[PDB]
């Protein structure tokens, strides 16, 4: 039954209880039912008036975080002569490359948030000067549409695309794109092939992919040249969650799939997820006085 | 707004704006498809509802398909004009269009 | 504060605490008496 | 069968239109693919002079 | 009285006398498309008793070494019955699914098996960057079987799998589980044959045993597809 | 009929039909008029209660975008010898340079609005030292008045024409323009000729020329040249928009007209907008199985 | 205002500009089976849009000789679309139909065309003792062909065949018949792939007949099942 | 009852019996122009009927290689009549206009024009920088042709031109299109002489096409004012 | 917020949801009876 709760449950006060018919802590697993044997009735106990707080594994809480999911280091010089980011990047934005998020937006299987985007930018002079105060373009461009092929291409001038310009001296960039998947969710994971013909990729929805980033640097070049690194960071808010799902245990090998390795031995390992003890007899941090 | 169904070689500039009927001898033919891709290049590109979808990315809704004979007065038939959801080829014979 | 014309634009929504554990921790419609369940 | 006279063209034309209805919704705005230029446009620098 | 049950669906029904109380995934219950979630305008046919009805898959042998099964929903309906004719003839479906499984065996034998529900039973293939393909995913009828059950085949765990709507047979309690599901998709419709809702597993958590002289001891699935809505009618794609 | 419109339209369910006299899918093309039939009327419906909102494709929403309007690099240097933009350049206001607002702005004969004018500006150190944080004015002048001819001429002493005073340090400079048309409207194409006599220019009213756009660079010169390149970004706002015009298919050649070639071959060339298929029964990407 | 008509079924609609006042059988309507009248204990499957729509036959060409075509109902649409996919499924079946029938030429050719729908057409056999077999009978989709239309291939005649539900297409008035089925049978549900309950009969009485250069004149025929019932679910018969 | 049309104007009357329910461009109606509206103080004239009257221009042949024609307004009529009259002796002018064309050929002939009132229709010039002059805009009574009827001669397109007011003559169909335009300007006046609210453009989509023998079939135009007024009396241009 | 004395220096006006495309789809003034137009 749906209820609001935010504190975590008291505990009433119980005697002794010796009454045929009632076993309270026996239980049937099979039905798949988590066993309803409350403290009182398996032990006896007190009354405790509980105050602790639940505020903070609200899902909200739990994904309303801005953690980084680009980070592309890009050469900031004349490029006439490379072979590479010649000032300037796209990224197919994806929520999959950095483990810690891709681990607890994989807890469920479907997702709908907006998405607060901040743009941290960073640059080092190349193996000093002083670091200049570049001005950048990061052009939101939707998924497979026409992405710039240069620094200077007229692809930038960004008739409808929204574009944020931003220095390095001010504060990171910051945007919302809002939930924009054709469905009322993004789905997590997907058991599926995305065309109609056989080829197509399996688990990737194109519909849950956000855009195409389009960062550049709108700084004609220096004569010297700069490293210059473009952090993106994501944080969901108003998040809906649906159907949980069991964390991740291996290591994650490919953003493109749920393929999975192991580590070489246990913790993590194919045939070993919790690290070895010498026997189910054997307490591994026993106290001994 | 006029579909260029006609969009081939040996069809030149206005002539991609009209599809020609012709007299046949053999029963339930095939006279033209047309492929509903708005995003890539095809007979619906270049309609108000083309140029305009094309500033956005996402679209929904039920589209309508007007078809004007331009024959004489004289001149009789009737056509079956059959879309097909999708998931499969194009049908290419009448007995599996028209389902 | 939230001075934007777009409502998804807003801060993040923390005060949703609702709870229904019950369709993860008992999906059966045979409400368990707490009494063996078989 | 396209039947005609004789005298009537044995060849006809159809003309075919799209139109959305009023259901029809777009989303996610973006730049057209219809139309680029690679160059400044003529007479764009006597803007300047 | 709840060790036993009858279902009946159609012209089909399935009595079982140990039962151990159905599984109602995440508390619901399969139901039509309402008018204020459709999407597809067009009238949508409800075939009912001609599809929402018990079909009894390809029954599989338990063995010691077992690693257990998986079959895709509605992937292993696809080409059964008045159901499949439907999926082939409609670019969209719907339906919730009543899924009951079956082991028997003597009360001298023991074992565990986990039967769960999982909704987008993304797999991982292991120990390679490569994706899997089409026919590593597309079994139909016939199913899968688990590489690393431990794991789910996706990298994840087994032990936290009860997670999802599941039941037990445990082989000294219960001879069957039944499990009804809903509609679970981000969509109110989807093309039914490239993409599958939810995966039926059945995992070998604790293998069979006895000291009886052996017996075949199968499992059998039998699907009933719940409140089936097709949308977009054309030709067959077969 | 007028009326407010914030969603797309439902579907009501329909039922079989088989009346004569009654035939809704048939239609007279030649009265002008678009198609009345509904899919109620062509095939057999269902109830759908439509909350798809339909407010992106608002005429606000369409052109109240920031574009790239002109884009100048100069010399910032000493220019005692040059030939050339010596630290300053006018630019007589237009919207006809850049491709993606020309076609968008012509998808009208009539155009009413304000226009926000957002100045982007940034420095190259010519082929380092540091960036200098340079104030530049950006004087407007109506169309045909008296622009400077100097960096350090008296007419930027701008007794009553607005002039923005800016960094490149600072975020971009922005001021309005408003609506400034000695009529009710912009003439976004303008079928006629703008003097009384007959050598007067074609389709230009100076009318809907909103005047020249005088930046210099307020500081002296360095004793190292910098490039300097002033970028404009004009946002149409509080528009109303009148009488919808075909799409512009062919490239563009000229700000100053509508002249055309095409491309070379199809697409959008002047024999063949769309590009070819192999015949009118050649399905171009067909799910073949 | 009798001459133009739209007739909209499921996905399927039809537009004519020249009909002349469509024929109700017997001034009947086509109807699901009252609880009255019903037999079959079973919960018949309704599909509705999937089976009550028009299905386009095989055209066949008016030339000058031509005697007459014929097609068996429900033989003919016995293996079209979801119609066909649920008679192959079920042992019984009821519908009605929707017929329309289309040929247009020009203002100078003449022809008239008896489009007329006989209920159990047992056909005869001409100058032998031995009864029509199966594959006289049953032709499927392409139809027959009179061998004697004068006497309506069974010892009676055509000038009295309008006595059964009947249109006309004289190619002066008008190109197009419609004429709706009710069931018609002694009992309430049949065995679709045994029993023939309607014949369309297309007779050439008038030739067809120009002094223009010839074309192709091809006569159409579009059946929509009406009230589509099915009843004793099985495998495919196929 | 939308076939048949009579339309009367000062003098002049037309009938035709195969039109196609006349165009209201935007759904508007020419009027005087208001006071709250008015720039001009002194007191305008309205000629009313000396100049709101069917003027027909010159016709033009119909023939297999036509790609269009094309006549700006109100420079076709500045020198008409005693609307030209009015015209050259004031600085400004004022008025709507009711366009009808005509078109008629035999029951065998087949071809369809576009008959689309566009406003503004700023001409481009063909492979080259330099802007159309002036006698390449300004053509009179006899008007122009198009160049490059496809994109309209201006880089857009023929196919979206259904957007502006416009009819079709379909020969089968009809024989007259009918568009009356409202004042279409950003200002309330205008010089006549120097600018053009709107363009009549006549294009051939479909050619003309017969098996017969032949005739001339010409096209003819007809346009009356509406609502004129003139402000800023003085000498006659010439 | 718009501190500013002149009405032009107002930020974007997105709330008129007024549509009439029967200007557009329909400029006859025969209104067509959904039965031929002709």
């Amino acid at each position: 039954i749906e209820s609001i709760i935010k504190t975590a449950t008291d505990t009433v006060k119980s005697e002794i209880n010796a009454e045929l018919g009632v076993v309270p802590s026996l239980n049937a697993v099979e039905t798949g039912a988590t066993s309803n044997t409350e403290p009182e009735e398996a032990i006896q106990t007190r009354t405790v008036i509980n105050q602790h707080g639940v505020s903070e594994t609200l899902v909200e809480n739990f994904l309303s975080r801005a953690a980084l999911v680009s980070k592309r280091s890009f050469e900031y010089k004349d490029h006439t002569s490379s072979t590479a980011d010649k000032n300037f990047f796209k990224w197919t934005i994806n929520t999959r490359s950095f483990v810690q998020l891709r681990r607890k937006l994989e807890l469920f299987t479907y997702l709908r948030f907006d998405a607060e985007i901040t743009i941290l930018t960073t640059v080092a002079v190349n193996g000093y000067v002083g670091l200049p105060d570049l001005t950048l373009q990061a052009m939101f461009v939707p998924t497979g549409a026409l992405t710039p092929e240069k620094q200077d291409s007229f692809h930038w001038q960004s008739g409808s695309n929204a574009s944020v310009f931003f220095k390095i001296s001010d504060p990171p960039a910051r945007i919302t794109i809002p939930f924009m998947c054709i469905n009322s969710a993004y789905s997590v994971f997907y058991d599926g092939f995305a065309g109609f013909e056989k080829n197509g990729l399996y688990g990737i929805n194109p519909a849950d992919t956000i855009g195409n980033l389009c960062v550049r640097i709108v700084n004609e070049h220096q004569p010297v040249g700069f490293t210059v690194t473009v952090r993106v960071y994501m944080k969901p808010k108003h998040i809906k969650a649906w159907a949980p799902r069991p964390p991740r245990t291996l290591p994650y090998m490919s953003i493109a799939n749920a393929n999975y390795k192991g580590k070489e031995r246990a913790p993590n390992a194919l045939s070993a997820i919790i690290g070895n003890r010498d026997s189910v007899k054997t307490m591994p941090h026993n106290i001994v006085n | 707004s006029m579909m260029e169904i006609n969009n081939t070689e040996s069809a030149v500039g206005m002539e991609r704006l009209k599809v020609d009927i012709s007299a046949l001898t053999d029963v339930d033919q095939l006279l033209f498809n047309i492929p509903l891709d708005i995003q890539l290049d095809g007979p619906l590109r270049n309609t108000l509802v083309g140029n305009i979808s094309r500033y956005y990315t996402h679209w929904s809704g039920s589209l309508e398909m007007t078809f004007m004979f331009c024959g004489s007065f004289m001149a009789a038939g009737k056509l079956i004009l059959c879309y097909t959801p999708p998931g499969g080829s194009c049908p290419t014979t009448r007995e599996t269009a028209m389902l | 504060i939230n001075f934007y014309k777009d409502s998804y634009a807003a801060s993040a929504s923390k005060q949703d605490f609702s709870q229904d554990p019950s369709k993860f921790t008992e999906p059966v419609v045979e409400g368990l008496k707490a009494a063996p369940v078989l | 069968n396209l039947i005609v006279p004789s005298e009537s063209s044995d060849t006809c034309s159809l003309i075919g239109f799209i139109a959305a209805k009023d259901d029809f919704s777009l989303r996610l705005m973006r730049d057209s693919p219809d139309i680029g230029q690679l160059d400044h446009l003529h007479a764009a620098e006597a803007a300047y002079q | 009285s709840d060790r036993v049950l009858q279902l009946k669906l159609g012209n089909s029904a399935i009595v079982t006398q140990e039962a151990a109380n159905y599984c109602c995934a995440y508390g619901e219950w399969p139901n039509y498309l309402p008018d204020h979630e459709a999407v597809a305008i067009d009238k949508p046919t409800q075939p009912e008793t001609a599809t929402d009805r018990f079909y009894t898959l390809k029954s599989v042998k338990w063995e010691t070494g077992s690693t257990g099964w998986w079959w895709k929903l509605p992937d292993a309906l696809n080409n059964i019955g008045m159901f499949g004719q439907n999926v082939q003839h409609h670019y969209l479906y719907r339906s919730g699914f009543l899924i009951h499984v079956q082991c028997n065996a003597t009360k001298f034998h023991q074992g565990a098996l986990l039967v769960v529900a999982i909704p987008e039973h993304q797999r991982g293939a292991h120990n390679t960057n490569t994706s899997p393909g089409f026919d590593d995913i597309m079994k139909g009828e016939e199913g899968g079987t688990f590489n690393h059950p431990y794991v789910l085949d996706d990298g994840t765990s087994l032990a936290c799998a009860t997670i999802f709507p599941h039941q037990w047979i445990n082989l000294r309690t219960n001879n069957s589980a039944t499990i009804v599901l809903p509609w679970m998709n981000a969509a109110p419709m989807d093309f039914p044959l490239r993409h599958n809702q939810w995966t039926l597993a059945i995992i070998p958590v604790v293998p069979l045993g006895t000291r009886t002289t052996s017996s075949m001891v199968p499992i059998t699935v039998s699907i009933a597809p719940m409140c089936c809505e097709f949308n977009g009618l054309r030709h067959a794609i077969t």
